[PDB]
């Protein structure tokens, strides 16, 4: 794709030292500061059930694809200004390979 | 003879542009060595150096304090209360060698700004001028904080800076950037989850979790919640003083009172002690890598 593809392996340790504090891909998973993130690409943002979003994320809608999903990433609040997810973005291509990569996979 | 006086002094014929640069060179290099600390970035501990160099100051007789950039002297580089510190010093080293006519005192001030900024929080106004002083200027080991302690020796020792109950909540909003590391000092923990992005996250965790103290492997007592955040026994004393408890309700309510406050306060905190003569330039404001499309 337009968007490469990684390693997995860095990707697991990326997503556990930043994005684990506040999310859960596991199916079930708890939503923590922040959705549970199962099932999370092919499904539209703002989802997640009995979870609270911010408007900005729901009606942003859009279809969450590995391509839209690293453009987030790199910048939560220029993508969904108003977003209230308080991450600085993975400034890092392979980062964000070796992490997406690694979501494909956890969240399936 | 009263206390000294220091003047601040522009560095000979340097301008914004010339500080927009070390700021550039220091944000970026932020961007780039990011692994640091599991993640967490240099960000925490370049505004904790900022912190320790300016927290020496004694108003009573007007010694410590940013100015003299003394915190490259080993004795002030050796304060077991600075343990930690040296891993921000490395990371300014390498832009000290590309800009060596800055003071050392403007490069560790500078610095926290940058970080701050960077990290999202408010804009500081800043100003330079700080002038190295001999290795006589450095302040004795033991006028920083001790972690163990309750609201009232917080007050205290505040007032030897200058600074009032508001001016000390806000300052302790830091808490919510990076975490304690036991091997540094005792504790262990990050006060919260986004600890490389500046908000009010401090106050709403203070209030809304469930504390209950406990002994980490230390031997330290410590406030845990059961999400995972610690709590020094100096930040929980926050919400056991009725005054402090006010304040820091405020600004789990509202974020841009909070960043006000801070930016005040933070500026407040690294000019203490230092004379600018009326011909000197109005603080700066540097724009974010953000702002310059990167
Ligand atoms: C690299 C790390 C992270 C990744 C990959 C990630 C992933 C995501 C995604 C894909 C969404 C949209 C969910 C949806 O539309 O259903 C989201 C939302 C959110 N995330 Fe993150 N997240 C990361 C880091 C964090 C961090 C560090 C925090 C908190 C400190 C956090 C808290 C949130 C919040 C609160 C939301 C919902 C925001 C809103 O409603 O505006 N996330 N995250
Ligand atoms: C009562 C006063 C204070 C006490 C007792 C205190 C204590 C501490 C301790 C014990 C740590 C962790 C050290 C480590 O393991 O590296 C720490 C970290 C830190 N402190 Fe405070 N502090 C005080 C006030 C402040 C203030 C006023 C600021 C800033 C404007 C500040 C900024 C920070 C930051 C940003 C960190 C995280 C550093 C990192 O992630 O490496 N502290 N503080």
């Amino acid at each position: 794709t337009e968007f490469k593809a990684g390693s997995a392996k860095k990707g697991a340790t990326l997503f556990k030292t930043r994005c684990l504090q506040c999310h859960t891909v596991e199916k079930g998973g708890p939503h923590k500061v922040g959705p549970n993130l199962h099932g999370i690409f092919g499904r539209h943002s703002g989802q997640a059930e009995g979870y609270s979003y911010t408007d900005a994320n729901i009606k942003k809608n859009v279809l969450w694809d590995e391509n839209n999903m690293s453009e987030y990433l790199t910048n939560p609040k220029k993508y969904i200004p108003g977003t209230k997810m308080a991450f600085g973005g993975l400034k890092k291509e392979k980062d964000r390979n070796d992490l997406i990569t690694y979501l494909k996979k956890a969240c399936e | 003879t009263t206390p000294l006086v220091h003047v601040a002094s522009v560095e000979k014929g340097r301008s914004y542009e010339d500080f927009q640069k070390v700021y550039n060179a220091i944000a970026l290099k932020l961007r780039e060595d990011d692994e640091y600390d599991n993640y967490i970035g240099y960000g925490p501990v370049l505004v904790r150096l900022a912190w320790h160099i300016s927290g020496t100051w004694d108003k009573h007789d007007n010694t410590g304090g940013s100015y003299g950039g003394t915190y490259r002297f080993k004795k002030e580089f050796n304060d077991p209360s600075n343990a930690g510190l040296q891993n921000g010093f490395k990371f300014l080293e390498p832009i000290h060698k590309e800009f060596p006519w800055i003071s050392s005192g403007d490069l560790f001030s500078l610095g926290g700004v940058t970080a701050v900024q960077e990290m999202q929080g408010p804009k500081i106004p800043w100003r330079c001028g700080r002038v190295d002083t001999p290795e006589d200027t450095t302040p004795d080991n033991g006028r920083l904080p001790d972690a163990d302690k309750d609201a009232g020796y917080v007050r205290t020792f505040f007032q030897r800076l200058n600074m009032n109950d508001r001016e000390v909540v806000a300052l302790m909003g830091a808490h919510a950037l990076g975490k304690t590391h036991l091997k540094n000092s005792g504790y262990e923990g990050p006060w919260g989850a986004a600890n490389n992005v500046f908000t009010n996250e401090f106050y709403l965790n203070l209030l809304n979790e469930d504390w209950k103290l406990e002994k980490n492997d230390a031997n330290n007592e410590q406030w845990d919640s059961k999400s995972g955040y610690m709590m020094l026994p100096t930040d929980y004393s926050l919400i056991q003083d009725p005054k402090y408890l006010s304040i820091v309700k405020e600004y789990a309510n509202d974020q841009d009172k909070f960043f006000k406050d801070f930016s005040k306060a933070f500026e407040k905190l690294l000019e203490n002690g230092i004379t600018f003569p009326k011909d000197a330039p109005s603080p700066f404001i540097f724009k974010t890598l953000e702002e310059q499309g990167l």
